[PDB]
């Protein structure tokens, strides 16, 4: 009840682009935008009042209404060289939050005509964040529609977007559902500060044509907690008393002064936690110990929060199992920062020996090293941003050295020389295979008690209804977690008088975004399971029925930021809220877009017929850089380059990719499930334009406009369609085919290739069209790699059926 | 003392990690020396074995790849100074070895990495190799899926082991003699043929001339693990297994389940190895090897 | 040495070992060519000379657990484990050019088959790749000296020339066998009879001329 100021100062943007008739400016509309609606009044929006001296109303009235008051850099003087506000509200806290949030935020970029000015507007639209990526200045416009997690996903768009009513009524009516519930409780800054992300992600912050806005409201508006809620944990401990002396002598301060705190943590052993499994769990446990080592992986921030009490925007960045964080630098948190990495790195030593282990590296970040300066020019703005790069690849090597050392010595030799529990080895289990638990044999085979656990999860975890959760303290059910607590998984639908009980050690919800009421503080998650076990999609496929494997990763990510903004315009760009946007993008294609890619597809060139016959594959796991999908092999190799088709839709030609899909039988093992298909992502990443795939072998590696087009669309699309009418034609005759492209280097094998041709021809078939029917496979023969797409193409046809 | 380098012919293997499955090129000594401890009761009497029990004075290297002519010696876990871009920060976790000399100029960013990464598929191919498993009563027989490791056509194993002489002349007393090695190896796996040449001189053991890298995964002791950590770049194993072999005839049970450290770890003090023992319950000691042996 | 015997397992029918084109052979993955797999030459010679040695006298051997003493001696097991006296050489072919320089061109040649169902007289067609049958493969197998490990404290029990022919006389009906019936899949139809040839016992001066013979007859 001492931070609340950090959020709600920046609320003057939307409403007169809702026409609700207010007067002023930003700081005008949200200090009574909060009094028309907040108070349950009654009354019209046109004519509300300005400043009180009421004795008996305190912070829990006033100053949470006078929380904004006055937060841009022009209008400091009438909340202090008039008094009409004191060093106890928190105003204050939010003059300072957006004035280091917009001073290293808001720079108008490189135009012709300069000199503008962003204010009151209702027409505007948020432009692209991939617009000052590479070379190329794209004049995309972000649409500010609705996207509280509807379907489709929502692209950006180059026309000017028409200014409607029923979107800007949607999001006020959302803003109807959350922002009434603003109360003494938890609803703060765990509630508010996810279900906003959405809401305000296509809408900009500014007015101006001299700059092309990429930043929104929400990646500010993260900025103003994420820069505000800091410095409140910096705040006491530097020795402040009274906030205006903080702003009326040091509002210079940070010259040279180190406030901020750059932080990470990352789980290096995720991938190899997930990838060994030998026996029965193939089919249920791959999928679970993946949603496992998600699910703690959002509880391993919640701890660094709930001992100081810190935002969920302090993540700026989150994904697969990685968290950058900025924190204070102070030392009670530096103090508590090697609290936390080691005591769950001590938890860890229980259960999972040495597969987990976190560490936390630390850069002193100080406030006038993100921000452009006055008169930098080529030779003085470059060196402003090698220490934004400074801070990271200095943040990489502070990590490069945690995980060299990771154990201490007192610690090992008590795991180094031990059998726990005493026993024999005739208990040994089978998926973790590990010894020191009894084994609880059920379901005849020896799996241990977490192998146990696991299994509890599929029975309602994979199913379509059981999506939410609890993370209560440590007891006995559930999933065993760092830092005292258990993991579950339920519905809240009649369990929420176990929902409401102060023995949640945290709280979360599935993938919808959940207005209205509350079902969780949610996050982005893999919802997408068509059938719970990985049997069921070969038992029924019309044709073979073989597994499909898919992984994909985005090239280049660790490029992402250090040098994806310093090749155009000399890198005056690289700032905290143009970071946080593209990984705050990522955080819905990766994790909720393709749920709309895959329940109701689009592309169909090998099974067609039905427009949104769902996708029966199913993800592994939804997050971050790396996509992990396994299903029938049908679905996922025009869904692999499908999805591929919603990615070149966002960076629009500058970010690369290079898939993986291969075909296995059902009771395939998993551990070279993902040593093979790590070469197919392995022979197409070494491509040298990067963006391409490699179908079933590393010899067929195909650029991404090789494979829809010359592959499927004018190789496949040729063979399958002179008996299209015949549909069940000797694909008997076809794996005769491809023994001549083995042997297409020798000189007969041309006239065995037109010999075998017109022996499909005669008097019992339509021959209006074999001439050319013949002669374009005949002219795909002589070519070294016109018949290298041909392959895959003939293969899809008989394994089609 | 001399050294012994030991050129092999290893085609297809398979020492596995956590299953059979799955494979690796390397073989972390305690896997190897038990051999030694397993492979001689079939040549020698039991007195053989019980001369070398818990002795430990004969140092000797793992089983790393060799593509023709030079070792691939392992990827150290140093620091990089990697100053370069972030693509070649990845590349090197996806290298798990390199020639004799780079390592200096690989230790600061200052190094290709698109060569040594391209001599990965010279090494050889991770294969699988499909089977069908028991006929398990009259029922219908299931499969067993096995995976392993396949060598290219001018490749196998090296090794280099110092000690005493004596002690080391019974090491190829037994490897002039010693079968199929890996796990599987029943079937037609692991069979290979053991050579003698001279070592290169350039692989010394720097015990503590301030190259602390070692070739062998291991351990010093338990207090003198304090000593040798404060600088140690080193990475944690596990090499559990089984014991049910001939003297021991019961159910099958396990080693005793240790940790010990990397293989081509770089520290920051000397230290010493010793035979760890891992038997838990039963009659003869099964004991791992841990005695490192270091690089230039 | 160790009586490590060779052998030139020459294919006289077309072979098929399923390695499951949609059917493939063992495809070794470096070569591309054809090989016999080490359990395809073991584990089918279990389920012969279990039935040859074991089942004369009216034993079942519901497992291959519970099978005789020379069957155990020579593939041993989990629960006794006299010894695994049988490492078998995993085999590839041998003469790929002569067999290509005579005229093939592909090496795995398709056989065709069919499913007349008996409801309706319809025909239900299929196709079976089998081995070239003349691919000479080469083989060896490896027993050993064995210095036998007693898992009783009698001692450092190495055999002499005593016990050893014993199991010569298995292998050799182990492979008199296996030239009388199969080697491969889609059986009782006649896929890959084979032909042992060239077998020489190979490592004392004495013993040797008596190994041939159980093996020359065969």
């Amino acid at each position: 009840e001492t931070v609340i100021g950090c959020l709600l100062h920046d609320i003057g943007k939307p409403v007169q682009r809702a026409a609700l008739g207010y007067r002023g400016r930003h700081s005008a509309i949200g200090r009574a935008f909060v009094k028309k609606i907040w108070l349950r009044d009654g009354r019209n929006p046109s004519e509300f009042a300005d400043e009180v001296y009421e004795p008996d109303i305190e912070v829990f009235d006033r100053r949470i209404l006078d929380a904004i008051s006055y937060h841009h850099s022009s209008a400091l003087r009438t909340a202090a060289e008039n008094g009409r506000l004191a060093a106890d509200a928190p105003a204050y806290v939010a003059y300072i939050a957006d004035n280091i949030a917009a001073g290293t935020d808001r720079r108008k970029a490189d135009s012709d005509d300069g000199q503008g000015a962003s204010t009151w507007d209702s027409d505007t639209p948020l432009y692209s964040v991939f617009n000052r990526f590479g070379a190329d200045t794209a004049n995309l416009t972000f649409a500010p529609e609705m996207l509280d997690d509807r379907e489709p996903m929502n692209i950006p768009s180059a026309r000017r977007i028409e200014f409607d009513k029923y979107r800007y009524t949607e999001i006020v009516n959302k803003l109807e559902a959350v922002l009434v519930d603003l109360e003494c409780s938890d609803t703060y800054l765990a509630s508010l500060l996810n279900v906003l992300e959405a809401t305000l992600s296509f809408v900009p912050s500014s007015t101006d044509a001299s700059e092309v806005v990429d930043v929104s409201l929400f990646d500010h508006l993260k900025l103003t907690g994420a820069l505000g809620a800091c410095i409140w944990h910096y705040l006491q401990a530097t020795g402040q008393s009274d906030f205006k002396s903080a702003l009326f002598d040091k509002q210079d301060t940070f010259y040279n002064e180190k406030a901020f705190l750059l932080t990470t943590f990352d789980v290096s052993g995720i991938q190899d936690f997930i990838y060994t499994i030998h026996s029965s769990g193939a089919a249920k446990m791959l999928r679970a110990r993946s949603f496992y080592l998600e699910m703690l992986t959002e509880h391993l921030i919640d701890e660094l929060l709930a001992r100081v009490g810190l935002s969920r925007a302090n993540l700026n960045y989150s994904g697969g199992g990685h968290a950058y964080l900025l924190l204070p630098n102070t030392e009670f948190a530096r103090n508590s920062l090697e609290e936390f990495e080691r005591e769950a790195n001590e938890w860890l030593l229980e259960n999972f020996a040495t597969w987990l282990f976190i560490a936390t590296g630390s850069v002193p970040l100080a406030a006038n090293d993100l921000m452009r300066r006055p008169n930098e020019s080529g030779p003085q703005a470059h060196d402003r941003a090698l220490r934004y790069s400074g801070l990271y690849r200095e943040l990489s090597e502070q990590l490069s050295a945690k995980k060299l050392a990771r154990y201490s010595a007192d610690q090992l030799r008590e795991l180094n020389s031990s059998d726990h529990d005493g026993q024999k080895g005739d208990r040994e289990c089978s998926v973790c295979h590990t010894v020191n638990r009894t084994i609880k044999t059920i379901n005849d085979l020896l799996l241990c008690s977490l192998c146990q656990a696991l299994t509890a999860a599929s029975q309602q975890i994979q199913s379509e209804s059981r999506r939410f959760l609890l993370i209560s303290e440590e007891s006995s059910d559930g999933l065993p977690l760092p830092f005292g607590a258990t993991l579950t998984f339920c519905s809240e639908s009649g369990a929420k008088q176990a929902l409401q009980q102060p023995q949640t050690r945290r709280l979360y919800a599935k993938n919808k975004f959940f207005a209205g009421e509350s079902l969780g503080t949610g996050l982005w998650v893999g919802d997408y399971v068509a059938q719970m076990e990985f049997g069921d999609y070969v038992k029924r496929a019309s044709g073979i029925a073989r597994l499909g494997v898919l992984r994909l990763d985005v090239d280049n990510l660790g490029q992402a930021f250090t040098h994806g903004f310093m090749k155009q315009g000399n890198g005056k760009f690289n700032t905290i809220s143009r970071t946080a946007a593209f990984s705050r993008m990522l955080s819905l294609f990766f994790r909720q877009h393709i749920n709309y890619v895959l329940k109701h597809p689009k592309l169909r060139p090998l099974t067609g017929d039905d427009p949104e016959r769902s996708r029966r594959a199913t993800i592994i796991y939804s997050g971050g850089d790396d996509v992990f999908v396994v299903g029938a092999w049908d679905d996922v190799i025009e869904f692999g380059i499908e999805l591929r088709e919603r990615f070149h839709e966002f960076t629009q030609g500058k970010l690369t990719v290079s898939a993986g899909i291969g075909m296995f039988p059902d009771k395939y093992p998993i551990s070279v499930m993902a040593r093979e298909v790590g070469d197919l992502e392995g022979a197409a990443k070494s491509l040298p334009g990067k963006n391409g795939v490699a179908l079933f072998d590393p010899e067929f590696t195909f650029r991404w406009d090789e494979l829809l087009s010359k592959v499927i669309e004018e190789k496949y699309r040729h063979i399958a369609d002179y008996f299209r009418c015949n549909e069940e034609r000797g694909m008997a005759f076809i794996y005769k085919l491809l023994e001549l492209l083995d042997q297409r280097g020798d000189r007969i094998t041309e006239a065995r290739w037109v010999y075998f041709l017109m022996r499909m021809r005669g008097p019992t078939d339509d021959t209006t069209r074999f001439q050319q029917f013949a002669n374009r496979l005949h002219q795909w023969f002589q070519d070294p790699s016109d018949a290298k797409q041909l392959k895959t193409a003939l293969h899809l046809y008989i394994y089609r059926n | 003392m001399n050294s012994r380098l030991f050129r092999f012919d290893v085609v297809r293997t398979h020492f596995g990690d956590h299953g059979l499955e799955s494979s690796t090129i390397g073989c972390p000594a305690d896997t190897l020396y038990s051999a030694l401890c397993v492979e001689a009761l079939r040549m020698g009497g039991q007195q053989l074995l019980d001369e070398l029990v818990a002795c430990s004075t004969l140092r000797l290297t793992d089983l790393l790849p060799y593509v023709g002519p030079d070792y691939l010696v392992p990827k150290p876990l140093k620091s990089v100074r990697s100053d370069s871009s972030s693509l070649q920060k990845k590349l090197a976790k996806k290298i798990g070895f390199l020639p004799a000399a780079q390592l200096g100029s690989f230790l600061d960013g200052t190094a290709d990495l698109d060569d040594l990464a391209a001599r990965q598929t010279k090494i050889g191919v991770h294969a699988v190799s499909a089977k069908a498993a028991i006929h398990n009563g009259k029922k219908d027989a299931d499969p067993y899926r096995v995976g392993y490791f396949r060598f290219e056509p001018d490749a196998g194993l090296w090794l280099l082991a110092t000690g005493s002489e004596s002690e080391l002349g019974l090491l190829t007393r037994l490897l002039k003699g010693i079968s199929a090695l890996g796990g599987e190896r029943t079937s037609g796996f692991g069979a290979f043929i053991p050579t003698e040449s001279e070592v290169p001189a350039a692989l010394t053991p720097t015990t503590a001339a301030a190259s602390l890298m070692t070739l062998t995964t291991s351990l010093p002791t338990d207090d003198e693990l304090e000593q040798a950590l404060a600088g140690a770049t080193y990475r944690l194993v596990k090499r559990s297994g089984f014991v049910a072999s001939a003297t021991y005839a019961e159910t099958p049970r396990r080693k005793r389940d240790i940790y010990k450290l990397a293989a081509g770890s770089v520290f920051s003090r000397p230290f010493q190895g010793g035979i760890l023992d891992v038997s838990l319950g039963g009659n003869h000691p099964v004991y791992s090897y841990a005695r490192p042996l270091f690089l230039a | 040495a160790k009586i490590e015997i060779t052998g030139t397992i020459t294919v006289v029918t077309g072979l098929h070992i399923g390695a499951g084109v949609d059917k493939p052979v063992v495809r070794d993955p470096l070569t591309k060519w054809p090989m016999i797999p080490g359990t395809s030459l073991k584990g089918k010679v279990r389920t012969l000379l279990s039935r040859q040695y074991g089942a004369d006298t009216e034993t079942f051997y519901r497992k291959p657990n519970d099978d005789p003493a020379q069957i155990r001696r020579l593939f041993g097991d989990t629960k006794e484990y006299k010894t695994g006296r049988l490492v078998f050489r995993d085999t590839k072919l041998t003469n790929k050019d002569d067999l290509e320089a005579r005229g093939a061109k592909t090496l795995t040649e398709v056989k065709f088959e069919n499913a007349i169902n008996r409801v309706t007289a319809k025909a239900n067609p299929r196709q079976m790749e089998r081995v070239i049958p003349g691919s000479e493969f080469a083989f060896s197998l490896v027993y050993e000296v064995s210095f036998g490990t007693p898992d009783e404290e009698q001692k450092a029990s190495l055999p002499s020339s005593d016990e050893i022919i014993e199991d010569f006389n298995a292998i050799a009906r182990g492979l008199k066998l296996l030239e009388l019936d199969y080697l491969g899949g889609s059986g009782t139809r006649g896929y890959g009879q084979v032909k042992f040839s060239d077998l020489k016992a190979r490592a004392d001066r004495s013993l040797l001329e008596m190994l041939n013979h159980e093996l020359a007859a065969v």
